[PDB]
DNA sequence: CCTGCATCCGTGAATCGAG
DNA sequence: TATAATGGGAGCTGTCACGGATGCAGG
C-alpha cells in the first residue's frame, strides 16, 4: 500500500 | 527531503553510500561503525541531490558555486534589509567576481518550467498552447523558397547552358557543392582562368538582367 | 498504397527494440552551457535525429549531398530534422516491469 | 501474454515531448522528460546495486520503486498517489492523461481541430 | 439643474464604508500602527505566537516590526515592483542548559501592503484579494441519508488545521468515530480520555437502548494507557506501538493547539451548540500527565439526545449564514503566513541540531526564504488573488466586495452542486440574491449587501431598528443569521408617524417566513430596502418593476461600463451615485474648510484653515488594467472657497461628484425597418458629432533586449533592408517619437538580433553573389503594431542596464515600453446597454435626416425595439423613459430610491407640467394643430388611448401623460400611424467593442506537438472546429469541406504548404495527405508499448512515416 | 456449497470565447 | 575517508450516480 511504510517494516525485522 | 529527490530515492542513495562505507571500513580503529558510515552516507546523498535534481544537469562544482551564491545573497539580504544588487554580491563574493559574472551564473541556474503549467482557474488551458513552433517552415516560407528557386532558374535560362552550369557548380545549386576553379576547369575542359572568366561574364549578365527585369529584387529579404 | 485498415496489438520487446534507434542510457537533457543535446541522453541527436536539416552535430556534414551518411566523429545521421518527431528510443530495464494498464484495468487480464 | 510485462520500455520521440526556449530566452519542457528521468535514474541505480551486489532488502525496494516509476510514466495517479514536481501539487501529465480525458489527444486534436 | 427626490422612508444610518471589508481587515491582521507592547494576539502576531518558541537550544520570539515601503505606490506601478514593507523580528536565542542568551533582529523579507482603496500591487499590477466563504468550524448534526432515524455528527475545525471527525451510530449498535478515512468504536477513544463505565452511565443513562451499544466490557478491561496503545494500532498499522510514540500522534491529532485548531468562531459556535465552555480551541487536552476530555462527551450527548427524539435538539442547515462564515483578506494572508512561518520553524529545528552546538546566532539560524515564498505564492498564483477590475470606479468597488466559495479550502467546481448555489432565507440583508455571474460560477461568486458588514468571528451582520411597543428607536443593532432567527422583524416601508408605528397589521418576518402581525408583537424593523441588495443592484432605479434576471444583467453590466469623456450622471438616480464615487477613490475632496490657491490640469493647490499649503497632484491619462483611461478633472476655479468634504477634482466616470457610467440620450421605443430586430439597436449620427459614447483606451507595448549566446540584442534605429519611409517616426535610438500616429505594420521599437547559425541555401548564396551585397550580420526583430490596433504614442518608458536605479532579470539588457492610446467613437458592433437589463449592439448609424423626429424638429438619439420589453419583463426602463421625458422638458433630474421611489400618479403630474412647456411654447409661437397630428389623434382615439370629442390639445395631453408623443418619420415626412413612447434613458457603452474582438487569420503560428494552429486573437490563432462542428459537416454530408478542416486547413503540413503555394500560383489545391496529429497519436500509442499499424486490403503494413521510422 | 443482496472502486459529467 | 549518531510525515474531508467486480451471510 504505502511504499515508505512498507520499507520501514522490512527494516524493522533486522 | 525536499531538495528535488523523493524520500525513497534519498534512502536508496544512502544505501549506496552505506555499501561504500562497509567495504572501506577498518574495525581495528575501535570506531563505532555508525561514525564512519555516516560520512559516506551523507556524501552519497549529497552527490545524488547535486546530480539528479536539475532537469538541465549541472556539474557538482558549479552547483556548489551557485549554492554559495545563494548563501551569499541571503546573508546580504539579511543584513541590508533588501535584495542585493549584482555588484553588492560581486563584492561579498571576493576577487574574480563582478556584476557581469554574477548575472551569468544566475542565468545558468535558471531551471525550465513545465509546458503543462495551468493557464487560468479552469483546467481547459495549458501553457504550451500559447507557444508557436519556430522550427517548421510556415507555408509562406516554403512558397517563397520555391518561388526563389523558380525565379533563379528563370534567370539562369537567360544565359547559355555552359555559363549557367559553371555558376550552378560554383555556388552549389546542382549537387549541392561549391567547387573551386580547378574542378570546374577539369570538367568543362578549359583553364581555371577561363572558368573564372565565364563566371564573371555570367554574373555580370545576371546583373544586367536584374537591372532591367526587376524580378529577383523582392527576394533580397 | 492506400490505407484501408488500422490494427492495434501488443508490442513485443523485440518489436520495441526494432522501433528504437538507440538506448537512452543517461537522464541528461542538454548541456548547461552549450544548450546542445547531451550524448546518450533523452535528446541525443545520434539516436533520434539531427536538429538542423541535412547537418550533423559537429558540423562535418552540412549538405544534402551525403544522405544516409552517418558522421563518424559526431555520430549523427544527416537527414531532415523532421525525423525527431517519429523516431522511437528505448530503455532496457534490469527487472522486467508490468504494464499497469493490464494490471489495474478490472477485470485484470493478467489476474 | 508475457508482452503484458515490459522488458524494454519505449521512449517517445523528443519533438513530441519537446524542450524549447521561449520568447524571454527561458526554457520550457514537458512533464514526460521528468518522468523518463525518474525511470532512467532508478533503473541505472538498480543496475549498479546489482553489479556491486546488495542485500535483497535494498534490491527489493529499488525494484518496487522501479515499478512505481513505470506506472508513473504510463498512467500517473492510477496506482496510489500521483507523482509531482517538488513544491508543486500538480500531478505530472502521463501518456494516459495525454491520450484519454476531455483534453485528450482524441477529443481535443483528433475529433476537432 | 434642480434635483427632485421622492420616498417617505428616512434611513437612519448611512451605508458603512464600502471598502471596509478590505482595509479594516488587513489592518486588524497587521497591527503595524499598534505599539508592539500593546498588541493583541491576531493575524501576524498570532502567527508568531503560535509558531514560537522552538523546543529542540531554545529560540524564543519577542516582537516584530514593519518599516516603511521602499517605494511609493505609483513608483511600484511604474517600475513593475511590489508594494510592500520590510519585516523585522526580535529573537533571543536561549540555551536551555548553559543559559546563554544571544539576541538579534532578523530580516524576514517584505510583506505586501494594502492601498487606501483596499487593493494591492503585485509586481506592477493592481490586484484584489477576494474574500472566501466556507462552512464555519464547530459541531453539526446532519440527518443520515441512508437511515431515516439515525444521524451523522460532524466535528469540523479550521481549514488545513486538523481532520474532520464523524460520529455515527452503526446498525450493529456501537457508535463509530471516523478520522482520516479510518473508522473505529468511539468507546476506545472515550476510554483514553479517562472515562469509565460509571461516568458514561450517569451522564448518558437518560437515553435507553442507546448507551448499551456504547457499553463494551472488553474496553474497560484495559487501562487508559493500554487503550491508547490499542487505538494507535488501529490508526497506525505497521508502526510500532511505542507509548511515547502513541502519545505524540494522538496528542498531535487532537489536543495539540499548534496542529489542531478550531476557529475562535468555531469555539463559540461549539460552546453555544453544546451549552458548554471551551478553555482552548482543541477537542481535548494533555494535562497532569494524561488526556482530559473537552468536546467528545458533550457532542455524543447531543447526538444520542437527537436520535432519541429529546426536545431541544435540532439538526443544522449548512447553507444557513449562521453556520457559514467569511475569511477576509487578513485571515487568508495570515493563514498562508502561518504556513510559511511553520516551514521556517522546520528550518530552525533542522539547523539547531546541525553545525555548531556552541556558536550560533538568531541571524545564522534563520532562513527567510520559506516565509517569502509562501507570502509571494499567496499574492501571485493564488485563485483568490485576482486581477483588479479597473474598468470604472464601480468595477473595482464591487470587486472588493466579491465573495467566493472557491479557492484553497473552498469548493471545487465539480464538488459544488446547486444546493449551495441557491439563495437562502438568511441571505436577506447579507448576500445579494441578484448579483452573481451567469457563468459556471453562479451561486458560488456573490456580492456583499450594502448595509451588511462582517464581524470578528467572520459572520455577516445586518442592521435592524430597535422597536419596543410602538416606538421605533434610532439605535441600530447588527445581528447574525442565528440571532436574527430569534425575533420578529417588520418591513421598512411600514407606516410610521414620527417614531410610532401607524399600521394596524404590519408585514413582518419570522425566521424568513412572512407573517401579518400586530404592532405589539414587533421586536425589530428593517433599516432600509437598500440593505437587501448589493451596491450595483442599488444603482438600478425602479428595480421593483424589473425581472430578477434582467436585474442581474443590469448589476453586472454597470461593472462593464467604459468611462466616457462626455459621461454624465443619469437623469433618474437612486441616490447612491455620489456615495459610490465617495467610497471609491476616483474623485478628490478637501480635507478641511479653506480656499483654493491654484487650479491646473496637473495639480490643485489649496490653503486650509490651518494655513498650511496642500498640493494635490492629479492622475491624468493613466492606463488601467483593462485599458480604460483613468484621469482626474478639476472641478474648481482659482480662489474658490470650499468646505470639509467638497469636490475638488472629478475622477473617471464621474460628473459633479455623481457616478457617470453612461449618457442620458433621447430614446424612442419603436420598430425600425428590422434594424432593431432581436435586441439590435439603431443610433443617430449626432451621437458621434457631439462625441457621445466616446472613450479613450490605452494599450501597453513592451519589448526586451536580452543577452543571447549568439550575441546581444540591440535596440537601434538601424534596421537592415528597410525604407526610410518606414523609419519616419522613430528617433535616433530606435524608439518611436511621442505623439506620432501608428498603424498596423508600423514599427514601435526597432531591435536587431544576430542570425542563427545556418548554411545559407545555394539559392541564397547565388542571390547574394548576384546583387553584390553581403548579407547583414544581424536580423530584424521589431515590436510592430498588431493587426486591428494602433493610435497615438503618449509615453515611452526606457529601462536599461548599467544606468542607475534599474536592474532587470538575468540575461536582459534593456526593457522598453511604449504607451499607445486612442479615442474610440461609437461604431457598428459596439455594445450598448441600460441599468434595467436591456442590452444590444449598434446595428445601424443613421444620418440625422433619416431619424424619427419630434414635431418641433428634434430628432431622437436611440431607436429601441419594443419587442425586447414584454418577454424580458423589465418595465423599469419604461418608467425611466417616462420620468426622463418629463425631466427632459422641465430640465430637472430626479432621485428615485429602490422600492421607495416615485409612483405613477406623481410621474403623471411631472409629465403634465412638462406638457405645458411642450405645447404652450407652440401655441404661444402662433402655431395650431398639425394635420398629421390630427390623423395620429384619430387613430389614437380608435386605439382608445384618448377620449373622443375632446380638443386636440386635451388629447395630445392625454397621450403625453401616457408617455407617448407624436413622431414624424424623417424619410417620409408622414407621421407614424400611432403615438410612440419617447423620453430620456440612461444608456451605457460596455467594454465589449468590435475593435477589441474582430479577428481573421489566413495562416499563422502552429503548436509544437500537435502542429495545429494556435488559438485566440492575441496569438493570431485560428478558430476551433470542435467535434460538434464536425457533426454539423457530417450531418450535411460535406466530406471535402470536413477533410479540408482535418488536413489542409490545419494539421497536414505538406498539404497546407502545397495548398498555399497552389492558391498563390492560381492552381487548384492538392489532394490532402495524412494529418500530423494522427502520427502523434501513433507514436504516443507506441510509447504505451502498443503497436498501431496502417494496412491495405491485403493486410500488408502501410508506412505513413515514409521510411523515416523504420531502420 | 450456490443464489441473492450489500458494497466497493472507477468512471463519467454541453459548446465556443479569453486567460 | 573515522566521537557517536540506527522505523516518515502530512493528510484536504460540502458531488453523484452509474456499471461491474468482491465478498458477505443465508437457504
Ligand atoms: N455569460 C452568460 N453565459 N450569459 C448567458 C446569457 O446572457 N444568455 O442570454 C443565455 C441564457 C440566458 C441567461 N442569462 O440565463 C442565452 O440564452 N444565450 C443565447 C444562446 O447562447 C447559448 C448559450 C448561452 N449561455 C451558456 O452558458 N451556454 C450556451 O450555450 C445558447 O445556445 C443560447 O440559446
Ligand atoms: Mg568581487
Ligand atoms: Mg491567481
Ligand atoms: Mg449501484
Ligand atoms: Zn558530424
Amino acid at each position: 500500500s504505502d511504499p515508505v511504510r512498507q520499507y520501514l517494516h522490512e527494516i524493522g525485522q533486522v | 527531503t525536499g531538495r528535488g529527490l523523493s524520500f525513497l530515492d534519498l534512502i536508496q542513495e544512502g544505501n549506496q553510500g552505506l555499501i561504500r562505507a562497509v567495504e572501506k571500513f577498518e574495525y581495528k580503529r575501535r570506531f563505532k561503525f555508525s561514525t564512519y558510515a555516516t560520512w559516506w552516507i551523507r556524501q552519497a546523498i549529497n552527490r545524488a541531490i547535486a546530480d539528479q535534481a536539475r532537469t538541465i544537469r549541472i556539474p557538482v562544482h558549479m552547483v556548489e558555486t551557485i549554492n554559495k551564491l545563494s548563501r551569499t545573497a541571503r546573508q546580504l539580504q539579511q543584513e541590508l534589509g533588501r535584495e542585493p544588487t549584482y555588484e553588492e554580491i560581486a563584492e561579498a563574493m571576493g576577487p574574480g567576481w563582478d556584476a557581469k559574472r554574477v548575472e551569468e551564473t544566475l542565468k545558468i541556474a535558471q531551471e525550465p518550467v513545465s509546458l503543462e503549467t495551468p493557464i487560468g482557474d479552469e483546467k481547459d488551458s495549458f501553457y504550451g498552447d500559447f507557444i508557436p513552433d519556430e522550427h517548421l517552415p510556415s507555408p509562406v516560407d516554403a512558397a517563397t523558397q520555391s518561388l526563389l528557386s523558380e525565379e533563379l532558374e528563370k534567370a539562369l535560362s537567360k544565359l547559355s547552358e555552359r555559363e549557367a552550369m559553371v555558376l550552378k557548380l560554383r555556388k552549389g545549386l546542382i549537387d549541392g557543392r561549391e567547387h573551386t576553379l580547378e574542378e570546374v576547369g577539369a570538367f568543362f575542359g578549359v583553364t581555371r582562368e577561363r572558368i573564372r572568366q565565364i563566371e564573371n561574364k555570367a554574373l555580370r549578365k545576371l546583373k544586367y538582367h536584374e537591372s532591367r527585369t526587376r524580378k529577383l529584387r523582392d527576394f533580397l529579404d | 498504397k492506400e490505407v484501408r485498415k488500422v490494427r492495434i496489438a501488443l508490442a513485443s520487446p523485440e518489436k520495441i527494440r526494432s522501433w528504437s534507434y538507440g538506448e537512452v542510457e543517461k537522464p541528461e537533457t542538454i548541456n548547461y552551457r552549450t544548450l546542445k543535446p547531451e550524448r546518450d541522453g533523452l535528446f541525443d541527436e545520434r539516436i533520434f535525429g539531427p536538429i538542423k536539416d541535412y547537418e550533423c552535430a559537429c558540423g562535418k556534414y552540412k549538405r544534402q549531398r551525403f544522405e544516409g551518411k552517418v558522421c563518424e566523429r559526431c555520430g549523427v545521421e544527416v537527414t531532415k530534422s523532421i525525423v525527431r518527431r517519429y523516431r522511437m528510443g528505448h530503455i532496457e530495464l534490469a527487472t522486467p516491469a508490468a504494464h499497469i494498464w493490464f494490471v489495474k484495468d478490472v477485470p485484470s487480464k493478467i489476474g | 501474454p508475457e508482452w503484458m510485462i515490459l522488458e524494454a520500455v519505449p521512449v517517445l520521440p523528443p519533438d513530441l515531448r519537446p524542450m524549447v526556449q521561449v520568447d524571454g530566452g527561458r526554457f520550457a519542457t514537458s512533464d514526460l522528460n521528468d518522468l523518463y528521468r525518474r525511470l532512467i535514474n532508478r533503473n541505472n541505480r538498480l543496475k549498479k546495486l546489482l553489479a556491486q551486489g546488495a542485500p535483497e532488502i535494498i534490491i527489493r525496494n529499488e525494484k518496487r520503486m522501479l515499478q512505481e516509476a513505470v506506472d508513473a510514466l504510463l498512467d500517473n495517479g492510477r496506482r496510489g498517489a500521483p507523482v509531482t514536481n517538488p513544491g508543486s501539487d500538480r500531478p505530472l501529465r502521463s501518456l494516459t492523461d495525454i491520450l484519454s480525458g476531455k483534453q485528450g489527444r482524441f477529443r481535443q486534436n483528433l475529433l476537432g481541430k | 439643474m434642480e434635483i427632485k427626490r421622492f420616498g417617505r422612508i428616512r434611513e437612519v444610518i448611512p451605508l458603512p464604508p464600502l471598502t471596509e471589508i478590505q482595509v479594516e481587515s488587513y489592518r486588524r491582521a497587521l497591527q503595524a500602527d499598534v505599539p508592539p507592547e500593546k498588541r493583541e494576539n491576531v493575524g501576524i502576531q498570532a502567527a508568531f505566537r503560535e509558531t514560537f518558541p522552538i523546543e529542540e537550544l531554545v529560540l524564543d520570539f519577542l516582537e516584530y516590526r514593519l518599516g516603511e515601503p521602499p517605494f511609493p505606490q505609483d513608483e511600484c506601478r511604474e517600475k513593475d515592483l511590489t508594494y510592500q514593507a520590510p519585516l523585522y523580528a526580535r529573537l533571543q536565542l536561549i540555551h536551555k542548559d548553559t543559559g546563554l542568551i544571544k539576541e538579534d533582529e532578523v530580516f524576514l523579507g517584505h510583506i505586501p501592503l494594502m492601498t487606501e482603496d483596499g487593493s494591492f500591487i503585485i509586481n506592477g499590477a493592481d490586484r484584489v484579494i477576494v474574500s472566501q466563504i466556507h462552512r464555519s468550524p464547530g459541531v453539526y448534526f446532519t440527518p443520515d441519508p441512508a437511515r431515516p432515524g439515525r444521524y451523522i455528527a460532524s466535528i469540523i475545525p479550521l481549514p488545513k488545521r486538523g481532520p474532520w471527525i464523524d460520529l455515527e451510530v452503526e446498525p450493529n449498535g456501537v457508535v463509530s468515530m471516523k478520522v482520516n478515512k479510518r473508522k473505529f468504536p468511539l468507546v476506545l477513544l472515550l476510554r483514553v480520555l479517562g472515562y469509565d463505565q460509571e461516568t458514561l452511565a450517569r451522564e448518558l443513562g437518560a437515553y435507553g437502548e442507546l448507551v448499551q451499544g456504547l457499553m463494551d466490557e472488553s474496553v474497560f478491561a484495559m487501562r487508559p494507557e493500554e487503550a491508547l496503545i490499542r487505538l494507535f494500532t488501529l490508526l497506525r498499522p505497521g508502526d510500532p506501538p511505542k507509548r511515547d510514540k502513541a502519545v505524540a500522534y494522538v496528542y498531535g491529532l487532537i489536543a495539540d493547539p499548534r496542529r489542531y485548531d478550531l476557529g475562535e468562531a468555531g469555539r463559540y459556535k461549539a460552546e453555544e451548540k453544546l451549552g458548554i465552555r471551551l478553555s482552548g480551541r482543541t477537542l481535548a487536552r494533555f494535562e497532569d500527565g494524561e488526556f482530559k476530555d473537552e468536546v467528545f462527551l458533550p457532542t455524543l450527548r447531543y447526538l444520542f439526545a437527537l436520535t432519541a427524539g429529546v426536545p431541544g435538539h435540532e439538526v443544522d442547515d449548512i447553507d444557513h449564514l449562521g453556520n457559514r462564515r467569511i475569511r477576509t483578506v487578513g485571515e487568508l494572508m495570515t493563514d498562508q503566513f502561518r504556513v510559511g512561518l511553520a516551514r521556517l520553524a522546520r528550518g530552525v529545528r533542522e539547523r539547531m541540531l546541525m553545525g555548531s552546538e556552541d556558536s550560533l546566532t538568531p541571524a545564522k539560524l534563520v532562513n527567510s526564504r520559506p516565509l517569502e515564498a509562501a507570502i509571494r505564492e499567496f499574492f501571485s498564483r493564488s485563485q483568490l488573488s485576482q486581477f483588479k477590475d479597473e474598468t470604472n470606479p464601480l468595477s473595482s468597488l464591487r470587486h472588493k466586495r466579491r465573495i467566493s466559495a472557491l479557492g484553497p479550502g473552498g469548493l471545487t467546481r465539480e464538488r459544488a452542486g446547486f444546493d449551495v448555489r441557491d439563495v437562502h432565507r438568511t441571505h436577506y440583508g447579507r448576500i445579494c440574491p441578484v448579483e452573481t455571474p451567469e457563468g459556471a460560477n453562479i451561486g458560488l461568486i456573490t456580492s456583499l449587501a450594502a448595509y451588511a458588514r462582517v464581524d470578528e468571528l467572520g459572520f455577516i451582520r445586518t442592521p435592524y431598528r430597535r422597536v419596543v411597543g410602538g416606538v421605533v428607536t434610532d439605535e441600530v443593532v447588527y445581528m447574525t443569521a442565528t440571532e436574527e432567527d430569534r425575533y420578529t422583524i417588520a418591513q421598512a416601508n411600514t407606516p410610521l408617524e414620527g417614531n410610532r408605528i401607524a399600521a394596524e397589521r404590519v408585514v413582518a418576518r419570522r425566521k424568513g417566513e412572512p407573517v401579518i402581525v400586530s404592532p405589539e408583537e414587533v421586536e425589530f424593523m428593517d433599516v432600509s430596502p437598500k440593505q437587501v441588495f448589493s451596491v450595483n443592484t442599488n444603482l438600478i432605479p425602479f428595480l421593483e418593476h424589473d425581472d430578477a434576471n434582467r436585474a442581474l444583467m443590469g448589476s453586472n453590466m454597470q461593472t462593464q461600463a467604459v468611462p466616457l469623456i462626455r459621461a454624465q450622471a443619469p437623469v433618474v438616480m437612486t441616490g447612491l451615485e455620489e456615495r459610490v464615487v465617495r467610497d471609491s477613490l476616483a474623485a478628490l475632496y478637501a480635507e478641511e474648510d479653506g480656499e483654493v490657491a491654484k487650479v491646473d490640469g496637473n495639480r490643485i493647490v489649496v490653503r486650509y484653515e490651518d494655513g498650511r499649503l496642500v498640493e494635490y497632484p492629479l492622475r491624468r491619462f493613466y492606463r488601467s488594467n483593462q485599458g480604460t483611461a483613468l484621469d482626474q478633472r478639476p472641478r474648481v476655479v482659482v480662489g474658490q472657497r470650499v468646505r470639509k468634504g467638497d469636490l475638488l477634482a472629478d475622477g473617471p466616470a464621474s460628473e459633479n461628484g455623481f457616478l457617470a457610467l453612461g449618457q442620458n440620450v433621447l430614446v424612442a421605443i419603436m420598430p425600425f425597418d428590422g434594424y432593431n430586430f432581436e435586441d439590435a439597436i439603431v443610433i443617430s449620427e449626432e451621437l458621434l458629432k457631439r462625441d457621445f459614447y466616446t472613450s479613450i483606451h490605452i494599450e501597453r507595448y513592451e519589448i526586451e533586449a536580452r543577452d543571447t549566446k549568439l550575441g546581444p540584442e540591440r535596440i537601434t534605429r538601424d534596421i537592415p533592408h528597410l525604407s526610410e519611409a518606414a523609419l519616419r517616426d522613430l528617433d535616433e535610438e530606435g524608439v518611436v517619437r511621442i505623439g506620432a500616429e501608428v498603424k498596423p505594420g508600423d514599427i514601435l521599437v526597432g531591435r536587431t538580433s544576430f542570425k542563427g547559425e545556418s548554411e545559407p541555401t545555394p539559392e541564397e548564396r547565388l542571390l547574394r553573389s548576384i546583387f553584390g551585397e553581403k548579407a547583414r550580420d544581424v536580423k530584424d526583430t521589431s515590436l510592430r503594431v498588431p493587426p486591428g490596433e494602433g493610435g497615438i504614442v503618449v509615453r515611452t518608458v526606457r529601462l536599461r542596464r548599467g544606468d542607475p536605479g534599474v536592474e532587470l532579470k538575468p540575461g536582459v539588457r534593456e526593457v522598453v515600453r511604449v504607451y499607445v492610446a486612442q479615442k474610440r467613437k461609437l461604431q457598428v458592433g459596439d455594445k450598448l446597454a441600460n441599468r434595467h437589463g436591456n442590452k444590444g449592439v449598434v446595428a445601424k448609424i443613421l444620418p440625422v435626416e433619416d431619424m424619427p423626429h419630434l414635431p418641433d424638429g428634434t430628432p431622437v438619439d436611440v431607436i429601441l425595439n419594443p419587442l425586447g420589453v414584454p418577454s424580458r419583463m423589465n418595465l423599469g426602463q419604461i418608467l425611466e423613459t417616462h420620468l426622463g421625458l418629463a425631466g427632459y422638458f422641465l430640465g430637472q433630474r430626479y432621485i428615485s430610491p429602490i422600492f421607495d421611489g416615485a409612483k405613477e400618479p406623481e410621474i403623471k403630474e411631472l409629465l403634465a407640467q412638462a406638457f405645458e412647456v411642450y405645447f404652450g411654447k407652440r401655441k404661444g409661437e402662433g402655431f395650431g394643430v398639425d394635420k398629421r397630428e390630427v390623423e395620429v389623434l384619430r387613430r389614437a382615439e380608435k386605439l382608445g388611448l384618448v377620449t373622443p370629442g375632446k380638443t386636440p390639445e386635451e388629447q395630445l395631453k392625454e397621450l403625453f401623460l401616457q408617455g407617448k408623443v407624436v413622431l414624424y418619420d424623417g424619410r417620409t415626412g408622414e407621421p407614424i400611424e400611432g403615438p410612440i413612447v419617447v423620453g430620456q434613458m440612461f444608456i451605457m457603452k460596455l467594454y465589449h467593442m468590435v475593435e477589441d474582438k474582430m479577428h481573421a487569420r489566413s495562416t499563422g503560428p502552429y503548436s509544437l506537438i500537435t502542429q495545429q494552429p494556435l488559438g485566440g486573437k492575441a496569438q493570431f490563432g485560428g478558430q476551433r472546429f470542435g467535434e460538434m462542428e464536425v457533426w454539423a459537416l457530417e450531418a450535411y454530408g460535406a466530406a471535402h469541406t470536413l477533410q479540408e478542416m482535418l488536413t489542409l486547413k490545419s494539421d497536414d503540413i505538406e498539404g497546407r504548404n502545397a495548398a498555399y503555394e497552389a492558391i498563390i500560383k492560381g492552381e487548384d489545391v492538392p489532394e490532402p495527405s495524412v494529418p500530423e496529429s494522427f502520427r502523434v497519436l501513433v507514436k504516443e500509442l507506441q510509447a504505451l508499448a502498443l503497436d498501431v499499424q496502417t494496412l491495405d486490403e491485403k493486410d500488408n503494413p502501410v508506412d505513413i512515416f515514409e521510411g523515416l521510422a523504420s531502420k
